[PDB]
DNA sequence: GCGCGCCGCAGACTGTCT
DNA sequence: AGACAGTCTGCGGCGCGA
């Protein structure tokens, strides 16, 4: 209620039309605002640095579906097995991961609706069929990445479930304020979707485990990013999890979001000066503090200036990590006011500084 | 045999009794304190043909059981008696590992030691692993220096395998290996990680002294310090605290064995080791040879102070353990790291979040309405149409340039100005390596980790400031009982009256559970706290022990036909063992101490690494099958109640429930009289045992203190009544006069094996008014000797028969056994065998050759491929099945079928 | 010539045989290999930097992303997507989100569907487009168009290693004013990568009422009608560019943009072991942007045989010298760029030299 | 019940900064 | 010629090995 008012008055948010609950959920929801589209930047690149990159062995899927839309995203990684194993190095374990955009129908309003989830699959070739040690080190490796950017961890939990030939699987919850919602399936689809896609022959499907040539198992993981997302908005705020009156008696709405995960950063500003020469100074620092990976939002171009306690709860609101006011003092010394969003504390530095403190502060935060 | 629910006596039913004026004293009894109508419905009879016995009395069956098997080993020991050693061989040298050293110092390459008895130490170097690095094997024959092939720059990069010595002679014979804390040497003799059994048994000096002319936890204390109150020194002068250099001059006599000052093996470099060769090769010489001379001093009297064979057998059965870990023992550890690192890291940054939380007050003075943060500081300091890519660099350089112009100081003096002066305290300078964001350097020792969290305890500063420990805090014009209630404390602090005393050894570990002690009202980080310490609590004591545990690796050559091409058999993975390194006496108890395993371990909830238990995971091929043996200490206190009274189990109230009673359906004695007298919130048992072991009452009382918040003077009216009605006093449901009577009583002190206590609690010349420590000895070892008759049994069913296995794990009234999964079934009527006998032994000696039949068999013998408490349980891991293979355990609690022990059916 | 089978010997397994200049330059063809899609994302980050470095206050959007739009309600298995629409929907929204500051635009790369027809029927065509919407005052439309045409010039310049060939046409008018078209010169002549539509009002007087309330937004303190032109970008690639010709340099791509040929951790360990001496640069996957590709896995010194042609395929920039020779001294670096020059490793060209010839060859 | 470590915390001096 | 950053150093407590 509070809170998805908060996010499209500040557009981390679509629309205000089609806002209340399970409709954002069920994708069908019009989009995201110019800063909710970042957060799907930020996210899904932060995943395929965990996922892709850093582990040697996997490798981004060929593009998929080049009728009917796509729905799990599974079957195309299936379709493009012959090209992934490659004529110089057919080795087995290394696997395929993609991420895209998964169309889903919607009922229950009549007429049958198009639901948009930002779909995260990873196929994994675990080589035996009964290993189930590459599920578990890849549920950690999952849970422990959700955990991470995360300011409640703990809301992040796992639940071991069984279907029909009783497949294996695990499915990640988060505990949004009305209840645990499934962000991540983990399954084995024990090596029949394979068999289904290609039952012409089997030699083809062979691939080296060590020395020995033997027919893998495929390890579905699949997590959606629009919930995820949302997940990640209502960690920050709160989830009505406090509530109570001597527990916080301040009345502040902030977006406590991940340095690594926040949209945009740094917010540059005018104020207690009618000289206008402040401007060039800031353009300065704009283009001085990107090409480093920082994005600045240009909150010195406005004519109108508005009251510091709005400004502050607006970038608050924004998720700014720091606020940058650039005074006349500093055409004279060179300090720019600096405000944290963690600590409400503003501080005087020199404008030297600033681009190697925030990159600094921005690597340490990925690292911890 | 429907009298009391006993069964008949398959073995010694020639002579029955039953006693003449004792029934009617027992039922007048039991009118009392007891409700004596119960139907009391029977177990269902089972009848098997037991294995023939020998001498027509069970304890003569055990007597030729336990002489058959330890005769060629006392007979070594015997020959390491007599032997007169000479002196020392002056020279010392490397010689390719082991070497022949007679009379003379004379350099001759020997393979292995081809010696019965011998005297083994091993000194290892904590700065590089576990490996073994110095050793010398003194035997009447040679001296045998082994000094584990050091010369060789290479090392292994641990994977420990075929590095240590070797003393097993092969068949292509027995021998007891003597040491001092010998079960840290068998940790380096090799093959005793093999899967197979092994003929070598090992005596510890430690276990000798220990047993006999040992010393209690307070003993020990006050021989230290001392190298109503006061009483005769005698014990001061008879026993010592175990450690050589001290147990040498008490039993040999002489001048002071040598103390390195330097401590090489400990805290010494790899270069440091390398060279000094002789020195440490004289030392360690030294050593071994006062070990073996207390040895020669103690074995006549251990032989004369513990006569009878099951002692001395069960002490030798437990100097053979045998744990495998199925080679998932390195990703436990690494699992438990990672969450013990990742929950560690959950809470600095829930720690942050509050210190920035409470950095967004003094906005307009939000502070000092605040009962927690009203007491800080809180203080501010400060002191192309046209390419246009100039002019807006240019500024920029020109600015930075600017550095210089009135600049306070080249190198920052204010830190983070403008912020709260705590909030600078818990921030690192602006330093580049060892920049660390936000409120970092904070941790729970620190005072301020307080006052950022409520704690719920009204107001709650832990100024330690003239607190002592604690204050006003507890319950009751603001001294009255106020959220605030913090200014001017000294005049007027009243509060807790006992002042400092407590142990305060992680005391506010518990009492989160109630007890006030919740860390905000609010939920969301707060609470989160104070719940990943419990998490992690258990993990932060033992990640030292669990850690660094010695494993050797069996190669492929090492293993056993049956883990070869089994279908739970993986090439990849390579299987080890771990040697428990136990002491099989480590108390004047006789029960063996080791930290690490034998605790009360149960892969509990809520924790991060409570399965230790778990992952002791048998090779393929292998199974363990055990039994944890029922609560048996409040079954010892019953069987030395009856046959002083009266015998028949029925002669007080507690010879008459206990062993009838259920946990899930009446009362079992254990908590449901306690919770109907008292809470007793799950403390039941612990208030039980103290009992049994005649703790007293101040010791019962200051135990809930700790439990309820009762006033000592409600303690002492109102609730205190468990003492008055279980205990008449001092010469009803418990009673004492047998065990006093023991504890007077000089020499005979075990009704079944004769053991005797130690001459430190012997009452020639020493008078104990504390009373406490030696009646708590008599039950706990009776609970040994039991442990003893158990172990003394399933040998020689595991030779006549042809069985493999018969290492045992004792955890905690327990047994265990590696036995082949053809064999479990087997093992596991073997295992109800050997309770049977053991329960009739200890009856036949305490009165009477007849048994109930509810204790007379175990509940269940659990087979399993790994070891836990029950068979249906998991670790609080998120996935106990996933990964590693688990087959869930079956309970065995009836038998396949009534068939014989030998193969052919 | 071709330059699909000989030099792309990458390629996937549908329509292997069947690779023309038919059908590359629809949307109906099997999608871009695990190259393709890094070079895909590569080159949508460098559009992307026309988002975050020409920040004119422009803003990202996200379309609705259905095939026939949000259904068709009230009105008398589409003809085109464009990604223009869901920035008219979003007009409001982000006209808000400034205060009512006209000269700002809306920027997209998102999937577009084009049917396909009279093939040489009704396939998907995916042709991933991007958009850029642009609302502008009507005064100044032209320099804007000209402003946005030149850097757009200049931005498929940037790339292209040789002059001319990506032509710009004035051509004709009929959707809006004027316009400008983009034509790069395959061999099969020259085709569309990316036009300019200078709309004006009329489609967005079109699609909102005819009484306007949230619209005219203010720019110089009079509210005046907004005016559109889009910018509108078909990400094709630039491999005809790479390779130029083959003549005696026998088929080898310049890496301009490629996530490959610029890596590390080939070697494996020169000792058939220890390959933590060349596997242990994995530092430069963490907080850089260095794409590498993992040769070592390969393990195979029977295929490594014949550098000179190995170097043609698997082209990692360097390698490790195979006999036990060049252990020692800290360098394993060779074949750098067109001559090897083999100097030291540890600071000079790991994770330095790397970084470098790219920002310069980006700020160029 | 003790003793020797490892952290917190408050000195009393030390050293530039004026 | 003051005066408040920091560097050992003497206190309390926690805690783990016998």
């Amino acid at each position: 209620a509070l809170l998805e008012i908060c996010q499209r008055r500040h557009f981390l948010s679509g629309s205000k039309q089609q806002l209340s609950r399970d409709s954002l959920l069920s994708g069908c929801h019009p989009g995201f605002g110019p800063l909710g589209v970042e957060l799907r930047k930020n996210l899904a690149a932060e995943w395929w640095t965990s996922v892709v990159v850093f582990r040697e062995q996997v490798f981004p899927v060929d593009a998929l579906h080049h009728g009917k839309l796509r729905e799990n995203l599974l079957h195309g990684a299936l379709e493009h097995y012959v090209n992934c194993l490659d004529l110089v190095n057919k080795r087995l374990p290394y696997g395929l991961a993609q991420i895209g955009v998964c169309f889903h129908p919607v009922f229950d309003t009549g007429v049958k609706s198009i639901g948009e989830k930002t779909e995260a699959s990873l196929v994994w070739f675990t080589p035996p069929r009964t290993s189930n040690q590459w599920l578990d080190f890849w549920l950690r490796h999952r849970l422990q990445w959700w955990r991470k950017f995360a300011m409640s961890p703990s809301n992040f939990s796992s639940s071991d479930c069984q279907d029909e030939e009783g497949r294996k699987g695990n499915k990640l919850y988060y505990n949004f304020p009305w209840g645990k919602e499934l962000i991540e399936t983990l399954w084995n689809l024990g090596d029949h979707e394979l068999l289904h896609m290609y039952p012409g022959n089997v030699s083809k499907l062979h691939g080296r485990d060590g020395r020995k040539n033997v027919v893998p198992c495929v390890l579905s993981v699949n997590g959606d990013l629009d919930r995820g997302m949302l997940a990640y908005l209502y960690d920050s705020f709160q989830l009505t999890e406090n509530s109570f009156t001597r527990k916080k008696n301040l009345h502040r709405k902030v977006l406590k979001l991940h340095p690594c995960l926040a949209p945009i950063k740094v917010a540059l500003d005018v104020g207690r000066g009618p000289t206008l020469e402040l401007r060039q100074v800031c353009q300065g620092l704009f283009n001085e503090l990107l090409e480093n990976g920082i994005s600045v939002w240009p909150g010195y171009l406005e004519t109108m200036q508005s009251s510091l306690e709005q400004l502050y709860s607006k970038y608050d609101e924004m998720s700014i990590l720091f606020t940058v006011l650039v005074t006349e003092t500093t055409l004279e010394n060179g300090l720019i006011h600096l405000r944290s969003r963690d600590t409400t504390m503003k501080e005087m530095m020199h404008i030297s500084k600033l681009k190697d403190f925030l990159i600094k502060y921005i690597s340490s935060a990925k690292n911890v | 045999m429907l009298s009391r629910g006993l069964h008949e006596q398959i073995f010694g039913q020639g002579g029955e009794m039953p006693g003449e004026a004792a029934v009617r004293r027992s039922v007048e009894h039991l009118q009392k304190h007891g409700l004596w109508g119960q139907p009391a419905v029977p177990l269902p009879d089972v009848e098997l043909r037991l294995p023939p016995l020998y001498g027509d009395n069970l304890d003569q069956h055990f007597r030729l059981l336990a002489q058959k098997q330890s005769l060629p080993y006392l007979e070594a020991a015997n020959l390491l008696l007599q032997a007169q050693l000479p002196p020392k061989p002056p020279a010392w040298a490397w010689a390719e590992g082991w070497t022949r050293y007679g009379p003379e110092g004379e350099a001759v390459p020997v393979a292995i030691p081809e010696e019965r008895a011998l005297v083994f130490d091993v000194e290892v170097c904590l700065a590089e692993g576990t490996c073994p690095t110095l050793a010398v094997a003194i035997s009447p024959s040679a001296w045998y220096s082994w000094c584990s092939q050091r010369l060789v720059e290479e090392r292994y990069s641990w994977t420990s395998q075929l590095s240590p010595a070797d003393l097993i002679p092969l068949e292509v014979q027995e021998q007891l290996v003597v040491g001092h804390n010998v079960s840290f040497d068998r940790a380096h003799i090799r093959e005793q990680y093999l899967i197979q059994g092994s003929r070598m048994r090992f005596l510890d000096t430690m276990s000798m002294h220990m047993a006999i002319s040992g010393l209690s936890s307070f003993q020990r204390s006050l021989w230290i310090a001392a190298k109503p109150a006061i009483s005769s020194w005698d014990w001061l002068d008879i026993s010592s605290v175990n450690s050589l250099a001290e147990v040498h001059r008490l039993y040999v006599g002489g001048p002071p064995l040598e103390k390195e000052p330097r401590e090489l093996f400990v805290k010494g470099t790899m270069k440091d080791i390398r060279e000094n060769f002789q020195d440490l090769m004289q030392y360690c010489a030294q050593d071994v040879w006062a070990t073996h001379e207390v040895f020669q001093q103690q074995l006549p009297l251990f032989l004369e102070r513990c006569p009878h064979p099951v002692t001395l057998a069960g002490m030798l059965e437990m100097g053979v353990s045998y744990l495998p870990v199925n080679q998932n023992w390195e990703r436990y550890l690494a699992e438990a790291q990672g969450t013990y690192e990742e929950l560690q890291r959950e809470m600095k940054k829930s720690l942050m979040d509050l210190a920035n939380d409470a950095c967004q007050l003094l906005s307009g003075e939000r502070y000092k309405e605040d009962p927690w943060l009203w007491d800080l500081e809180w203080d501010l300091q400060e002191f192309s149409e046209e390419e246009e890519f100039q002019q807006d660099v240019m500024a920029r350089a020109c600015l930075q340039k600017l550095k210089g112009t009135t600049e306070l100081l080249p190198k920052r003096p204010q830190h983070l100005p403008g912020h709260p002066g705590w909030y600078r305290k818990l921030c690192p300078r602006l330093d580049d390596p060892a920049w660390t964001p936000g409120p970092s350097l904070l941790s729970l020792q620190m005072r301020v980790t307080p006052k950022l969290m409520a704690l719920t305890w009204d107001g709650f500063p832990l100024h330690y400031s003239e607190r002592h420990g604690w204050g006003y805090l507890v319950p009751g014009y603001n001294d009255v009982d106020i959220p605030g209630c913090w200014f001017f404390k000294l005049p007027h602090k009243d509060g807790n009256s006992c002042n400092v005393g407590s142990p305060f050894a992680k005391d506010f570990l518990p009492k989160m559970e109630d007890g006030t002690l919740q860390a905000g009202p609010g939920g969301a980080s707060g609470p989160r706290a104070l719940e990943i310490n419990k998490m992690i609590s258990f993990w932060r004591n033992a990640h030292k022990r669990i850690s660094s545990q010695m494993v050797v690796w069996l190669p492929r050559s090492a293993l056993p036909r049956a883990v070869i091409r089994h279908p739970d058999y993986d090439e990849e993975g390579l299987y080890g063992a771990i040697l428990p390194q136990v002491v099989t006496a480590g108390t004047i108890t006789r029960r063996a101490v080791e930290p690490t395993w034998l605790t009360a371990s149960n892969a509990r909830p809520d924790r991060v690494g409570s399965e230790l238990k778990a992952m002791v995971q048998a090779p393929p091929g292998y199974t363990l099958v055990g039994a944890d043996v029922d609560s048996q200490e409040l079954w010892i206190a019953a069987v030395l109640g009856d046959a002083h009274f009266a015998g028949m189990h029925g002669c007080t109230a507690f010879g008459w429930m206990t062993l009838q009673g259920r946990k899930s359906r009446g009362t079992d004695l254990h908590s449901k009289t306690a919770t109907t007298v008292g809470i007793s919130r799950e403390h039941a048992k612990i208030f039980n045992y103290g009992r049994i072991y005649g703790a007293g009452q101040p010791f019962a009382e200051r135990l809930l203190m700790q439990f309820n918040h009762r006033l000592t003077q409600q303690e002492a009216a109102e609730k205190a009544q468990q003492m008055y009605a279980a205990t008449k006093g001092l010469r009803e449901s418990e009673m004492f006069n047998k065990l006093e009577s023991i504890a007077t009583s000089d020499i005979p002190r075990t009704p079944v094996l004769g053991c005797c206590i130690s001459r430190a609690l012997e009452p020639s010349a020493v008078q104990e008014e504390f009373m406490t420590s030696r009646v708590n000895w008599v039950v706990q070892s009776s609970a040994v000797d039991y442990l003893h008759l158990m172990l003394v049994a399933m040998k020689w069913l595991f030779e006549e028969f042809a069985i493999d296995g018969r290492f045992c794990i004792s955890i905690h009234d327990e047994v265990r056994y590696l036995v082949r999964e053809e064999d479990r079934y087997r093992a596991a009527l073997a295992l109800q065998i050997t309770n049977l006998l053991t329960r009739c032994m200890f009856a036949y000696k305490l009165g009477l050759n007849d048994l109930p039949q509810s204790v007379a068999f175990f509940s269940a013998v659990d087979i399993d491929r790994c070891l836990r408490k029950e068979v249906t349980m998991d670790c609080k891991t998120p996935s106990n099945p996933t990964g590693m293979e688990r087959r869930y355990g079956i309970p065995q609690g009836e038998a396949l079928d009534i068939y014989q022990i030998i193969e052919l059916t």
